[PDB]
């Protein structure tokens, strides 16, 4: 009855870490795009 | 000065008048296009400032 | 083996889902901002 | 009957104003050409950013929907 929950941590942390990856891609994208828009003013 | 062909200089003066009008109107049209370009550029810069403020808000407040 | 068993569900079925829901919320607002900003750039092109 | 001297002076003045106006038009047209070039470059970079964002979003859809 130990691995029945020790498997849910790998799946829950799988979806969580994948979400963190997507959040990293989106955050980096908004940073680069906002930097580009900032370059049109300089 | 010397003599000239009177009718030829009259016709040439009329041609120069029409060419002057046309060239002047081309200048006015080009200047107007430049004015519209400057205005559109300024407005676009304003909108870009708004979007930079928006992304700044959604980035530094999350 | 009660401590080691209930210790698992304390975080992997709670905290790991807490930061996951906060994470998907962040991805939602960031996705919306990217969509409206891309729409703004397309509006500049047209 | 047109007074030859006056008509010659008018010819000279018309050529002068014509050349002057042609040059003002040429300078304004050059400024507009530079503005259009800079705008073309800006629109090109904007197209680059739209390509990047579209690829990112489509990759998120291919990473979550499938
Ligand atoms: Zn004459």
């Amino acid at each position: 009855e130990l691995q029945q929950a020790r498997t849910e941590v790998e799946t829950a942390d799988k979806w969580r870490l994948e979400c963190i990856d997507v959040c990293s891609v989106l955050t980096n994208r908004l940073e680069e795009e906002a930097g580009f828009l900032n370059s049109l003013l300089k | 000065g010397g003599s000239h062909d009177c009718a030829k200089v009259d016709l040439e003066n009329a041609e120069l008048r029409r060419k002057l009008i046309r060239t002047k109107r081309a200048f006015e049209d080009t200047y107007e296009k430049l004015r519209m370009a400057n205005k559109a550029k300024a407005q676009v810069e304003k909108d870009i400032k708004n979007q930079i403020l928006k992304t700044h808000n959604v980035l530094r407040n999350v």
